[PDB]
């Protein structure tokens, strides 16, 4: 169990630790987050109480360093920091945990959420997305566009989720028009999987973390890549049975977690309808569709 | 965008464009089967391509052989439509090439785009105009060239006949969609009308014929009321 401690807490904030999120009142007794379960990537987010403009956070892996928040007054947020000292670090950690100044990680033990949301998302594949090499961590924030988007605008800042275009000579081969636009299977299983993704984990990887930066900051770049790269896989007749099989859990413990008063922005309806009920897929996806039916019917 | 009564006279400048209307590309008779189902047969059908500032009609028959052990024949037409506008573009010079596709049909848009993708500066445009193309094969010369046609076939027409010699290209193409809104809507008035003076010849290598200015003013006066009468016995007005 890892800890990332905060020197202090001086501006009012809401924090969020995955899906989970709490209060810090002005130079309230903060000192961080302890009991961080090991084995997955994580995240700590935040919105000021005084401009809930920008919600903004830092996806990490405690596995890869020791980090710590402490609030920048001159750039005016939280930042998050890699102490090299191990010996220092520990040192502080352990004062802050006997003056019971850390909050708990407040995983219930029957609770497979996280790790339902995460479980193809790695560090690794994040940093390749969200470009800041000299850091082991990786910043997003809710006004951070994407390549795709900056195509149709400060690179070192962007979001480089793989480009998906249906109307594009990637995806569609010469003389294969109307096959290749009304079946996708071309373009998701050799242009996407054999050749960018290599295996089926790492387009499940971005399309997961497309899903959480859509859903913990608002980022509508990464929502409209979730989509599409749920509708890639819908609209395609040929998907072997066990990507469908993993893609129906997927969606169902996003849409389970996904707040249900951020639904009318979160979730684009044309896509669901499409993928639900027009789509090769349509009969794919029941543990999705009992779900959607059951929350989320006036979208469909 | 979407090209509009506002943004008409558009038709008529100097960038080269062409529309494509996909009406009379899939075209069936519905019949009864000896065992009293019904089944379709389908005939020969023509795609629609128009350039409006010169006249210029590319009129490719799409022979019913198409079809044969084909699937969603109405889906299928739209991109055997875009896939021949795609090839005739191809064939043109690069000079002659247009510089924007209006379709008559939203529902050509994505096919064409998709064909069109090696195209990336023509623009795929739709239009709010109702344009009577469908009319297209009431035109006899016309007609009698998709009907017989035994392979496909690309035939040429100057839909203006000669007209440009003495009016602009606006004014032919409001004649012309005058003239195909009245076969339109009452086929056989409309061909009486044009039809009623034996002395009035349709020239060897024109569709029309051959009428005076005076005689096209009284001609379109014609056609004008029978558009309006027709609506009074369809609206009861
Ligand atoms: N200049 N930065 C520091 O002196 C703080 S490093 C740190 C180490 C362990 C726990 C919490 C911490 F904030
Ligand atoms: N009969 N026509 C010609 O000999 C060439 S002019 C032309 C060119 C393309 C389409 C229609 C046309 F009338």
């Amino acid at each position: 169990m890892n800890t990332v401690p905060f020197t202090s807490a001086p501006i009012e904030v809401t924090i969020g630790i995955d899906q989970y999120s709490f209060n810090v009142k002005e130079n309230q007794p903060f000192h961080g987050i302890k009991d961080i379960p090991i084995g997955h990537v994580h995240v700590i987010h935040f919105q000021h109480a005084d401009n809930s403009s920008m919600r903004y956070g830092y996806w990490f892996d405690c596995r890869m360093g020791n980090f710590y928040i402490q609030y920048d007054p001159k750039d005016g947020l939280y930042k998050m920091m890699e102490e090299r000292d191990g010996a220092k670090f520990e040192n502080i950690v352990h004062n802050f945990k006997e003056r019971q100044m850390m909050v708990s990680y407040p995983k219930i033990d029957e609770d497979d959420t996280w790790y339902n949301l995460t479980e193809f998302v790695q560090m690794d594949k994040i940093r390749k997305i969200v470009r800041k090499d000299e850091n082991q961590f990786s910043y997003v924030d809710s006004s951070m566009t994407t390549v795709q988007e900056n195509e149709l605008s400060d690179p070192a800042h962007s979001l480089n989720y793989t480009v998906i275009n249906f109307k594009s000579r990637e995806a569609i081969r010469p003389g294969h028009e109307m096959e290749d636009f009304l079946d996708k299977s071309y373009y998701l299983n050799t242009v996407m999987l054999q050749g960018i993704f290599k295996n089926s984990s790492n387009y499940f990887g971005e399309l997961q973390f497309a899903f959480l930066n859509a859903m913990f900051f608002g980022n509508y770049g990464s929502s409209l890549q979730w989509h599409a790269m749920i509708e890639l896989i819908c609209s395609s007749a040929t998907v072997p049975k066990h990507m469908l099989d993993k893609l129906d859990e997927i969606l169902y413990y996003q849409i389970k977690t996904l707040p249900e008063q951020y639904s009318d922005i979160l979730l684009n309806e044309r896509v669901w309808n499409i993928c639900l009920y027009s789509s090769f897929q349509k009969n794919s996806l029941h543990n999705t569709e009992k779900i959607m039916e059951n929350k989320y019917p006036e979208l469909l | 965008g979407a090209m509009n009564s506002s943004n008409y006279a558009e038709l008529f400048n100097n960038d080269i464009k062409l529309f494509v209307d996909d009406t009379n590309v899939y075209r069936v008779t519905v019949h009864k089967t000896f065992e009293g189902n019904v089944a379709t047969k389908a005939i020969n059908g023509c795609i629609f391509t128009l350039n409006p500032k010169t006249g210029h009609l590319f009129l490719k028959i799409i022979h019913t052989s198409v079809w044969a052990g084909q699937k969603r024949l109405s889906q299928l037409a739209k991109w055997k439509t875009a896939e021949e506008v795609s090839a005739l573009v191809r064939s043109l010079p690069k000079e002659e090439q247009p510089k924007q596709i209006i379709v008559t049909r939203k529902a050509m848009l994505d096919p064409l785009e998709v064909h069109m993708l090696d195209f990336p500066n023509i623009a795929i445009r739709p239009t709010e105009l109702r344009l009577p193309f469908s009319a297209a094969m009431s035109i006899d010369k016309l007609s009698d060239v998709v009907m017989k046609a035994t392979e496909p076939q690309m035939v040429l027409f100057n839909i203006y006949d000669d007209w440009l010699d003495r009016i602009s290209s606006y004014t032919a193409f409001s004649r012309l969609t005058l003239l195909l809104r009245a076969l339109k809507t009452n086929e056989e008035s409309a061909k009486m009308i044009l039809l009623s003076d034996p002395t009035i010849t349709i020239k060897s290598y024109h569709l029309w014929p051959s009428f005076t200015d005076e005689q096209w003013i009284t001609i379109e006066s014609q056609m004008r009321d029978l558009i309006l009468t027709e609506y009074g016995r369809k609206y009861n007005v």
